[PDB]
């Protein structure tokens, strides 16, 4: 004689059927057959039914609203002349007037869902034509969606569902079935949850671990929801269409400060396909997010290229950049090089190199003697991968790269009493500017040329002034700039000749101050058999022991704007020297601004 | 299954493992060809011309790497598993039936060398693995046969 | 009849001897004599040996490789007609082919170590000439280090050992003994650990506790190592040569977040010498780090000097700094004072005071009315100690320190119709600038001087304008600045004289705008019998009711650059007043820029 | 052993202990010379001309400080031990043999005063210690003798 069945419970299925369930007594090592006695007591009809079942549950079709179910169960040994147990204690279950089927639906965005309902009014089932549906008590659902499956039951069909927006605490949309204008308190719950969760992974530059991330932002609306990443590992590569696999394993994920979950795969199978999805285990049901497959080799974030060196090639003047490819991946790679002038903000120019066996590139640069910042990054040449981070900036060292392009502009002071055949000539120049020096000037050398002594050279070092004795009828001087490579390519010369110093071609010369920052100097030329190359204008204060200022001007010029501080009260001397191949001509000189 | 991709992938797995061994500083200084007594059972550089021998070599290597406690070698074991599976799929694309190689039945002896002298066993096993991988990559263009 | 000896164990000594050991039965209150029976079974020779010993251990010289040792022990009462125990259970010990002696060496950096080895090939001992040694399988050890002690055994000697660098998990260097080219799996372990651990101590400023620290960075390579600070306390002072003492005590040390260990000595013996060292208790052996002796009085970190006050001395103008010496130590101290202008970054000037009985110092400062920050620290005058921390900054209060150096520059407006003998003269000045006021000006006083009324003074308070009636032929006015100490030392005067107002010495005056920020004013002087001290130039806009601007200029000056906003479209009046001892002369005035 | 350093050190230990007592606010307000009944056994201000009496004084002070539970006084006990040892080494540098002074045999009585009235005992003992130390420092230049 078995003990009576225990734990008699009664639940309503989503179809609206009454499932009576019980537990077998734990002490019987043999199957039991059960007899269920039940009564269904409605307001108008009593039905009694005895059913024999071998299962520990019974379905009773279509639960009647406003009815009382009484249930008893007894057990007997299935095999042989078993004795029946006593009956279970009777259990009463009292139902409600209004039925929705289903009571709840859990779906994803873009799906189709349909509900059926029955509305009881004073122990009567109303016709489906009367039933009207409403959403959130706000508004009536359009009639086109309604379908009359039968006279008693009405149905609503929803298409292309959009995510339910939460209103306060309530995560779901309340759908109502009403008899015409007047509605009832009870409603159906609609839960639509965005399962479109983006899982992104990144393999470290050392191929030692795999990092996965995913956001919570769509799911912070459901309290009581638990989230579990599940994954399935393939033997090789990813399938063309990812799918949920019945055999899956969970992964330990940790919520970060930025609101994202982190899942760490360590150690790694470089060529195993990782299929991932999120399991949402709601209080009633499990939903799986769309599965995505990731290949760790195709999600590798490579290390930046190391040992980056930027040098300007001697003699050639190209920014030569070199580096070492990062260990991974060893597959062919493409490189991106950004370069720019070093400053608070670098105007990066981009260049791409697709040669796999390329380790250094040479790019023309406009200024050879500036520091450029250069950063390099890499990606798989076939495009199947991510870009590496930019390398740590490399900086050039300023070194001389060519001989100086041009020799310095120079002038002369003549210290000598008119009665002596010998005159001291002090040559004066300024240091070359960066464009002419390129990078550096190590020394100046003066080449002398004379009819009697020929050509000789005098090393002046880093001095900007030199004084020599002018004795001969003609003495040409040339100042060269020398760096570690050699002497300047294009050099200025000046011939000092005694006969020519009487030749005067400047008919008139006038100077007019425009303002305290500009004086116009203008001159008129007489015709001359000598080919004039250029002029030099010289000006000095006569009230101060000011340095003699001078400037070279093209011979094509007949008027010049001198920008300098000119005091209209002070007397300035302006000297215009005409310069010919045979040398510096006789100056025209004025000692006052022209007042006319 | 793309055939071209699988050969290139075979190359990639081999190069990755070779680089892994390169990171292991003690293995680099050790001569691959050089013989060390006691380790003779490990399939070191001896010509690996065909797919069944290479597969059995990877199987033995898998057995050796599993027994030694080191983090780098283990993920590398992972790389070896993908390489073996890849070799099986390539052997399938050539219409060859490769039986799954068991490792050496005779592992009751490898334990002894690992306890008595661990250093020799790891450095030798890894350096010979690196050598074998280079030969594998070399032979992968020669139209390997079953 | 004693029980048989228990616990029969067999270990190999570093010399390669077989040590057989056993325990005496715990129940015998009298010494036992033992008989050991052993057999040594090699592949070619069997040896049996019976030894009688009073010790609980036996050495068997030179263990033979590839041999089997069987051992039994029995006991008898040492004194008297004792009965022998039964024999112990036989114990077998099987040896290996290859011997290293020693198997392991634990040493420190800079030491010398040597190994001996025997290599067995097919039950044969090879000659030492054949044996070659290798390091880490990477490379062969140079032949010079090898020494052939005997035909069978080879030895390697290492000198000036350097710390072993760890390769992965392995803390030790593997040394191999090989028969020519081919090596064997077994190797010797070399452990060199840096015992050069720096222990630093600091006594708190109150001499209440002693703090000691030491770093782990050299020893994080050995798992299973335990570290224990040991110390020995002397009765007085430290020895010239610190050494390990057999009687030592451990100290409780705690690992801090910065990776350093902290050992706290509390309460303190001010004059007891603390010798410290680290005990490294490796699984096989104990190593002591070099012992260091510390005297707490010589490692005291004093408290900063308290009650720091910085004041500028009235009348004198020195930054007087004072403080109170910190209680400890009461021994003579030297002090360091840093001082600088108070700002976001203080340019600290250093000053050192070595007088023990000195509590305050006076240092000249360039600006008397600025806030200086001043911090002081101290150290033992003999140098035997540490420097204290810098005191909390003291700041000066701005107070007047001297009378004002100079009286304010002033000018005059004359309001008066040309027909009246009386004119209102409004004097106008600007407040003294910090250098002339020094710190503050409390009031201005006007001293009047006349031929008829003599000298009187009028207090103007803090007003910058004053109007008096000019009636006399000559009226000299002087503006004094007064602070809490007194009146300004050097004061400007201006004499207003009616005869002299006709004297004109400025022949020409011209004004030329250089730009919107500068006008040159220039003038020519006629010869004059009166000694001109200086000029005042006055300028005002004539298009605006602008304030009359004016400036004093030396009489040596003939041209001045006025920096002010000058609109070339507006008419400016420039007045040049020549100033003589008898007073302000007749101005030269121009109402336009000179266009010529 | 530097002689000059030891005399200066003697000075330093005395000054340190004096300052320690100065930190103890209740002792400062109490008259050192003033007599309090029951405490007479403690060697208070009575001329300490020579080394053996000073040594015995420090010994008694050591015994008194040990019995009273207070943190400041204990480290101070440490200072007293160094001072006593220092006095012994100085007595050695003058070729004097100082026997190690035992404390008072008669401590079976001091316990009673500590239980019945603790406050009087601590303030008096410390203030008299401070006074004795000042006299010790004063006498240390007079060429103390044994």
């Amino acid at each position: 004689k078995p003990d009576p069945p225990l734990g008699l419970h009664m639940e309503i299925t989503d179809d609206g059927n009454l499932k009576i369930s019980w537990s077998s007594p734990p002490l019987v090592p043999f199957p039991l057959q059960y007899q269920v006695k039940y009564s269904e007591n409605s307001t108008t009809v009593i039905r009694e039914a005895d059913k024999i079942v071998s299962a520990t549950s019974l379905l009773v079709d279509s639960i009647l609203p406003g009815s009382s179910y009484e249930v008893q169960v007894r057990g007997k040994r299935l095999d042989g002349p078993g004795i029946w147990s006593d009956w279970s204690t009777p259990r009463v279950f009292t139902t409600q007037d209004v039925i929705y089927f289903p009571p709840k639906i859990l779906t994803s965005v873009g799906s189709n869902v349909s509900f059926h309902c029955i509305y009881k009014k004073e122990n009567k089932i109303v016709p489906s034509k009367e039933i009207v549906w409403w959403m959130n008590l706000a508004e009536k659902i359009p009639q086109s969606q309604y379908d009359v499956v039968s006279d008693h039951v009405s149905k609503v069909t929803f298409f292309n569902l959009n995510e339910t927006k939460p209103r306060g605490k309530f995560t779901y949309d309340a759908v109502y079935c009403c008899n015409e204008h007047e509605c009832h308190h009870r409603y159906a719950e609609l839960y639509v949850i965005d399962v479109n969760i983006n899982i992104s992974c990144e393999t470290d530059g050392y191929l030692t671990k795999m990092t996965c991330r995913w956001s919570t932002s769509t799911i912070q609306s459901l309290a009581e929801s638990t989230l579990q990443l599940r994954y399935h590992r393939s033997s090789l590569y990813c399938s063309d269409i990812p799918s949920i696999h019945p055999i899956s394993e969970p992964k330990d994920c940790y919520l970060q400060s930025d609101g994202f979950y982190e899942c760490i795969f360590q150690p790694i199978f470089l060529l195993s396909g990782y299929t991932m999805w999120i399991r949402i285990n709601h209080s009633l049901g499990s939903l799986d997010s769309p599965p995505t497959c990731v290949l760790p080799d195709s999600v590798v974030k490579p290390l930046p290229p190391s040992s980056v060196k930027a040098e300007i090639t001697i003699n050639i003047g190209l920014l030569k950049i070199s580096w070492e490819k990062p260990v991974f991946p060893e597959n062919n790679l493409q490189f991106q090089i950004r370069y720019g002038l070093s400053g608070k903000e670098v105007q990066w120019k981009m260049y791409e190199v697709y040669d796999a066996k390329s380790k250094s590139v040479s790019l023309p640069v406009p200024d050879l003697c500036a520091v450029y910042a250069v950063q390099v990054r890499c990606k798989r040449l076939d495009g199947l991968g991510y870009w590496s981070n930019w390398s740590n900036p490399a900086y050039t060292v300023v070194m001389d790269i060519k001989v100086p392009m041009r020799g310095p502009e120079f002038w002369r002071i003549i210290n000598g009493d008119t009665m002596k055949k010998e005159k001291n000539v002090t040559l004066l120049w300024k240091p070359l500017m960066k464009n002419d020096s390129l990078c550096s000037v190590q020394r100046y050398v003066i080449n002398h040329h004379t009819s009697c002594n020929g050509t000789w050279s005098e090393d002046v070092g880093n001095h900007t002034k030199f004084t020599f004795l002018w004795t001969e009828q003609a003495h040409t001087v040339t100042v060269l700039a020398i760096n570690s490579i050699g002497a300047s390519v294009a050099n200025f010369n000046l011939t000092f000749s005694w006969p020519m110093s009487k030749v005067n071609i400047v008919q008139s010369l006038s100077a007019y101050p425009l303002n305290s920052s500009c004086v116009i100097v203008s001159w008129i030329l007489s015709p001359s058999d000598y080919k004039l190359m250029y002029f030099i204008i010289e000006w000095k204060n006569l009230n101060e022991d000011g340095e003699i200022k001078w400037l070279r001007i093209s011979s094509s010029v007949k008027k010049y704007y001198i920008h300098d501080h000119f005091i209209p009260i002070e007397k300035y001397q302006f000297s215009l020297y005409p310069i010919f191949m045979e040398g510096v001509g006789k100056p025209k000189i004025i000692n006052s601004f022209t007042q006319d | 299954v793309p055939i071209q991709k699988v050969q290139d992938d075979t190359k990639t797995l081999i190069k990755t493992i070779v680089t892994r061994i390169n990171d292991i500083s003690h293995t680099q200084s050790v001569s691959s060809k050089q013989k060390v007594t006691g380790l003779d059972f490990i399939p070191g550089l001896h010509p690996i011309l065909t797919l069944s021998k290479m597969d059995q070599t990877l199987a033995v290597y898998q057995q050796i790497l599993t027994s030694m406690p080191s983090r780098n070698v283990i993920q590398i074991s992972n790389d070896l598993e993908n390489l073996r599976d890849l070799l099986h799929v390539l052997a399938f694309s050539k219409s060859c039936h490769l039986p799954w190689a068991s490792g050496l039945e005779t592992l009751d002896s490898l334990g002894g060398v690992l306890e008595a002298s661990g250093y020799s066993t790891e450095v030798v096993a890894l350096s010979r693995l690196q050598g074998s991988l280079q030969d594998m990559l070399w032979q992968l263009d020669l139209s390997p046969g079953c």
